[PDB]
RNA sequence: GAUGAUG
RNA sequence: UAAUUGCGAUAACGAACGAGACCUUAACCUACUAAAUAGUGGUGCUAGCAUUUGCUGGUUAUCCACUUCUUAGAGGGACUAUCGGUUUCAAGCCGAUGGAAGUUUGAGGCAAUAACAGGUCUGUGAUGCCCUUAGACGUUCUGGGCCGCACGCGCGCUACACUGACGGAGCCAGCGAGUCUAACCUUGGCCGAGAGGUCUUGGUAAUCUUGUGAAACUCCGUCGUGCUGGGGAUAGAGCAUUGUAAUUAUUGCUCUUCAACGAGGAAUUCCUAGUAAGCGCAAGUCAUCAGCUUGCGUUGAUUACGUCCCUGCCCUUUGUACACACC
């Protein structure tokens, strides 16, 4: 238990992956804000990256947050267990990926452009705008839009 | 053979068997210290037999207790009323009459839990509702 | 201002349209041998000791 | 048929709604009220 | 509780009980009103009040003040309750139990 | 005197307790223990990524010696919590069988604990000495 | 407040000893500093002495100026 | 309510006219003798009628009662 | 075969057993006795038997369209 | 030899007439013995609506069945077993006799 | 001793 | 009076059903008859810590004795007994001591006469009539649907956070259930992050699963008034179980996505103590799936001990052009 004072170095923001993160949030919950991190994957990889999870987010020098962005880029690389990932076995490569950033939304506009030219039930469902998993729509979700 | 008694308490569905016989002043309660007691706020509950009467009464006696069943509120009701019906036991048998009524006045004029039981028992849930006497909500339109 | 105590010495009969009033009689504290007729809000026994905010009104009644 | 709904029926009405399966009666609730006192279940309570 | 009067003798050096004892004999409102009219149309009237109905009221604008205060609040319950207490003994205007004592009797006279 | 574990408060001597292993430093730690969680009721890892291990089998290590015998099923029913589930309310759910088995697999090799007939663990002879030296040093620093 | 500079260090020292009553909130609205912050300093100005313990309790702090 | 009903009246007015003598004004014993003097089907209804045989010895005692 | 066996017993006080007296009715009804005759015909056996109360209802399309429910009854019965 | 007489039924009154007709049989005889252990009481339930068709108010409706085992140990030759499984057949009762 | 039509 | 329950009055006298009685269940018994398929103590063997004769434990093939705790069978007990008030002073009402228990001791089951054109011919090999009776409305087989969504409603479950969320430790119930024309409840060892897999084992049951080591709870820490580490809806990606077969994802696990919701308008529902309310477990349903229902326990308040204002019930008196009966 102690108190030290701290230089005014801080800086309260900073990009990673394009994507302004909070300084004055901690580190394992600050890094949440890029699209594709949430809450145990960041408390996974601050742990493989050695990094003092007690401290605040701008309290991390320059060459720690480029030790984190590579390992979370890459995570297999760091021994990151398989199915932690968020893709596994790609349709279309069959390498195990996880994605970040823009990368997120741009996959899954891609996922559903796949099924709609398949012309599967999911994707005929997603062109009308209607509840895919099955839900009865009687009586729920009507005021969505 | 060492002179001995045996009594109970009860509160709910918790049991607390007490025996005592003539020692040296050991308090037990499920092999632990009765200082060990948990939940740590109700601990002056289980103290409650001691201090009304005072600690001497009990340098001369063993008292091991062991309880079963109920909750963690009710066990500890059950505890010092075991330990008080078993000192009032222990002075019927092995001590004089005066002493026994004493004691007995000492623990009916603060709390009569100490040494009779709780008459409340639950009531059977009904069809119809939630609980004994709540019922489900009603519509008319 | 000041307030005035008295005491209940008798209970006449609950009063009110849904029941919630008592009618009492009262007795000074000081300068005893007067006693007035008021009404009370919650559960009330003879002995009770209440505290008049003013003292020359006596309360109506269903009868 | 080896299970399901259909593989089971009542044994005095052959109806498959409302069957009571526990200690292995096998009849329908309709049919266990009117046997009751001769199966042996009394009402007490 | 526990919390709270250990507070409550630190803030003052008064024994906590005699706070709450003092709190409460000055928050039961000695004056009340009840509903009285015929076929619909209704208008208040002036009554008093028991001496058991000023302490179950008491306690109830106590805790009452001091949750609604803790709600959504940093200072944690222990202490909403423990300067609601210090307050109304010391019969205070910033206390919510005086607040409410003066305007129910302030509603209660002006139906006299 | 004397002293048995019996004598001193749970929280007292599990924490004293995993201080000793952890640094005598002869206990196995599994390796993966700073990626699981230990239970599936969970929804984050444990928070002292550093000794909560030795804090797991500071508590196994009381409860056999409590009891006679256990298994991995009484230890996933142990520490075993409340689903959450969302909108739909809670649930008992079981613990993590891989992390409460590896424990009694470790605290054999370090002595503490064998086998016993009608299956499930035993405290051994040795754990015994280990539990109730310790014992006495944690009432001794009552200062 | 998070990060605590001299200019809100020595403030702490100087002004905490003369407060009646002071706890996790006290720090947090008298001096503007986070409950997390308020915590260290409490264990901090303890072990100094300048603070006395009424009570240690995990989810309440008691604590009042030493004598 | 405590109002006793007309079998338990009746029964124990036919008591009194035909057993004054060996009936007391003590509860248990009325107990015994209702079971030597009478046949009653329960536990329950034999304490009513000899409670109330007790009442009415106690009437009887300041003065003769009408019926 | 062979372990289990069948055996006959005469009823004891046949005025005086429900099933009995019931199929009776029955068998009256079918072959075209009136109604008010057959019912009075059981509740007058059974009442000489020694039964302390009988009773006997008979509802459905007695006379007309509409249905409907008589009572016959000798002696008291209770009901609670 | 040691026989375990386990009796059942759904009706006291019976079980109790062939069940003390047992320990009397035997204590005229001055055989040892455990004398009857009641065990407990195990109550059947079936809990269903009144109503055949599924309108009106909700009301439910519960049954009962009861069952009241019992079992003696005897240490006797087997020239009486012969005969003690041959007593005491009372509707109701059902009896079974384990041997060592 | 407010108001209160209709099938 | 809870009561057409009684006191009485009296052109009525004596009777019958209903209520009460009755039965079930819960609370007491150091009193009777017993009980390793329940427990307790003593002694054998025995581990650990101190050592003066101690503290805590283990041992089901070591034995002995016993019945406070546990099961029952048969009984006892409460009747408002006793006492003080109060009424023609009768039925009773108010209070008090004692007692396990003094609101009918608490909770139920049973439950009258007369009706409803209440619900069911989709429980029935219960039925009248009408229809149909072989390119069937019969029986069965494959594939869909009862889940389809511009919207409106009634039962509900998550929440809107510090009386908190999260992570480690603490650690306690009762009601139940479980394998024939057969695979059921599952301990234990091993494998996997998880789900789950695999080899054995106990139980046709006070013996095993099962002290059902359940949840809320307590203790110590991380968070710090910020749609925030509250909330997890809506979507993507993989891994598993049950089933011929899951796509219109049955369900379960894992990472990612992280919306409405800042205490809710007129209106309106339930409740008088182990009750409301909070928290979960067994059962019914079941191959699989609870946000349901029937029970069970665990933690346990505030506010009346009243009234006829609103909504309705019972009895008498009184008016009526109502009888389908104030719609």
């Amino acid at each position: 238990s102690l108190v030290v004072q701290e230089q005014g170095s801080f800086q309260h923001i900073l990009r990673l992956l394009n994507t302004n993160v909070d300084g004055n949030i901690k580190i394992v919950y600050a890094l949440t804000t890029i699209k594709g991190v949430g809450r145990r994957y960041s408390n996974l990889v601050c742990k493989k990256a050695d990094v003092d999870l007690h401290k605040r987010a701008g309290e991390l020098t320059q060459e720690e947050l480029e030790r984190i962005v590579q390992i979370m880029q890459n995570p297999t690389h760091y021994k990151i267990p398989a199915w932690f990932l968020n893709r596994q076995n790609d349709i279309t490569d069959g390498k195990d990926y996880h994605t970040l950033a823009n990368n997120v939304e741009s996959k899954l506009r891609d996922d559903l452009e796949r099924l709609k030219k398949i012309r599967a039930h999911r994707g005929i469902r997603h062109f009308w705008g209607l509840r895919v998993r099955g839900q009865h729509t009687k009586t729920t979700g009507r005021r969505r839009a | 053979a060492v002179p001995s008694v045996q009594t109970f308490g009860k509160k709910k569905s918790a049991t607390a068997v007490a025996h005592v016989k003539a020692g040296k002043g050991l308090i037990k309660v499920n092999g632990s210290p009765i200082t060990l007691v948990e939940p740590e706020i109700l601990r002056f509950k289980v103290y409650e037999p001691l201090l009304l009467v005072g600690l001497d009464k009990f340098s001369n006696i063993d008292i091991r207790v062991r309880v079963t069943g109920g909750g963690h509120v009710s066990q500890v009701y059950a505890i010092r009323q075991a330990i008080a019906k078993g000192l009032v036991a222990y002075h019927q048998k092995y001590v004089d009459e005066q002493s026994k009524n004493e004691l007995k006045k000492a623990f009916t004029s603060y709390d009569r839990t100490l040494l009779i039981a709780d008459s409340r028992r639950p009531e059977p849930k009904k069809f119809g509702g939630k609980g004994a006497r709540s019922r489900f909500q009603k519509s008319y339109r | 201002t000041p307030v005035t105590l008295a005491k209940v010495i008798k209970v006449l009969g609950r009063t009110g349209s849904r029941g919630g009033v008592t009618q009492v009689r009262v007795e000074f504290l000081e300068d005893t041998s007067r006693t007035i007729v008021r009404n009370v809000k919650g559960p009330v026994r003879e002995n009770d000791i209440l505290v008049l905010m003013e003292s020359e009104r006596e309360a109506r009644r269903l009868r | 048929r080896r299970y399901g709904k259909g593989s089971r029926q009542c044994r005095v009405c052959s109806s498959h709604t409302g069957l009571i399966r526990k200690y292995g009666l096998n009849i329908c609730r309709q049919c266990f009220r009117e046997k009751a006192n001769d199966i042996g279940f009394n009402k007490f309570r | 509780i526990k919390h709270t009067l250990d507070i409550i003798n630190v803030l003052t050096d008064q024994n906590p009980i005699q706070v709450v004892v003092d709190a409460i004999t000055n928050t039961g409102p000695r004056e009340d009103t009840t509903r009285v009219g015929g076929g619909g149309a209704a208008r208040r009237q002036a009554v008093d009040v028991s001496p058991l109905r000023r302490v179950n009221q008491a306690i109830a604008l106590l805790t009452i003040g001091a949750r609604e205060a803790a709600f959504r609040n940093i200072k944690t319950i222990a202490e909403t309750l423990a300067e609601e207490l210090i307050n109304a003994a010391k019969g205070s205007s910033t206390s919510y139990a005086i607040k409410k004592k003066d305007e129910l009797e302030r509603v209660a006279k002006s139906n006299r | 005197p004397g002293v048995s574990v019996r004598d001193v408060a749970a929280q007292d001597f599990i924490n004293a307790y995993a201080s000793f292993l952890q640094r005598q430093g002869k206990l196995e730690v599994p390796g993966y223990v700073d990626i699981v969680k230990t239970s599936s009721g969970n929804e984050m890892p444990p928070q002292d990524a550093e000794g909560w291990f030795y804090k797991r089998a500071a508590s196994v290590a009381r409860h056999i010696y409590m009891r006679k015998q256990v298994g991995v099923g009484k230890l996933n029913k142990l520490y075993g919590g409340a689903k959450s589930r969302g909108v739909r309310p809670y649930k008992h759910i079981d613990a993590s069988g891989s992390i409460n088995r590896k424990v009694l697999q470790a605290l054999e090799k370090i002595g503490i604990v064998e086998i016993s007939p009608k299956g499930g663990r035993r405290i051994s002879e040795n754990g015994q000495r280990d539990l109730d030296r310790i014992a006495a040093q944690t009432l001794e620093e009552d200062e | 407040a998070v990060i605590l500079d001299q200019e809100k260090y020595d403030r702490i020292l100087k002004e905490v000893p003369t407060y009646r009553y002071v706890s996790v909130s006290v720090l947090v609205d008298r001096l503007k500093i986070g409950g997390s912050l308020a915590r260290i300093a409490l264990r901090h100005l303890e072990k100094e002495g300048i603070i006395k313990p009424i009570s240690k309790h995990s989810k309440q702090a008691i604590y009042t100026r030493a004598t | 309510g405590r109002v006793r009903t007309k079998t338990v009246k009746r029964a124990s007015k036919a008591l009194i006219e035909r057993y004054y003598p060996k009936l007391t004004l003590d509860f248990q014993t009325n107990k015994r003798l209702c079971d030597e003097i009478a046949t009653i089907q329960s536990k329950r209804l034999r304490n009513k009628i000899a409670g109330y045989t007790t009442h009415l010895m106690k009437r009887i005692q300041k003065g003769p009662v009408r019926g | 075969p062979g372990t289990i066996v069948l055996y006959a017993e005469r009823v004891q006080d046949r005025g005086l057993s429900a099933v009995a007296q019931a199929e009776s009715m029955k068998f009256k009804l079918l072959n075209g006795l009136a109604i008010r005759r057959a019912a009075y015909g059981v509740v007058r056996y059974v009442m000489e038997s020694g039964a302390k109360g009988c009773e006997v209802v008979v509802s459905g399309k007695l006379r007309a369209a509409r249905a409907k429910a008589m009572k016959f009854a000798d002696g008291f019965l209770i009901h609670s | 030899i040691k026989i375990r007489i386990t009796l059942t039924s759904t009706k006291v009154k019976q079980l109790e007439n062939v069940s003390s007709n047992i320990v009397k049989n035997a204590e005229q005889h001055n055989l040892v013995k455990k004398g009857p252990v009641r065990l407990p009481t195990k109550v059947l339930k079936i809990s269903t609506r009144k109503t055949p068709n599924g309108e009106g108010s909700k009301t439910w409706e519960t049954y009962e069945m009861r069952i009241h085992k019992r079992y003696i140990d005897l240490e006797a030759p087997v020239q009486i077993v012969k005969r003690i499984t041959q007593i005491t057949i009372e509707p109701g009762v059902d009896v079974e006799v384990v041997v060592a």
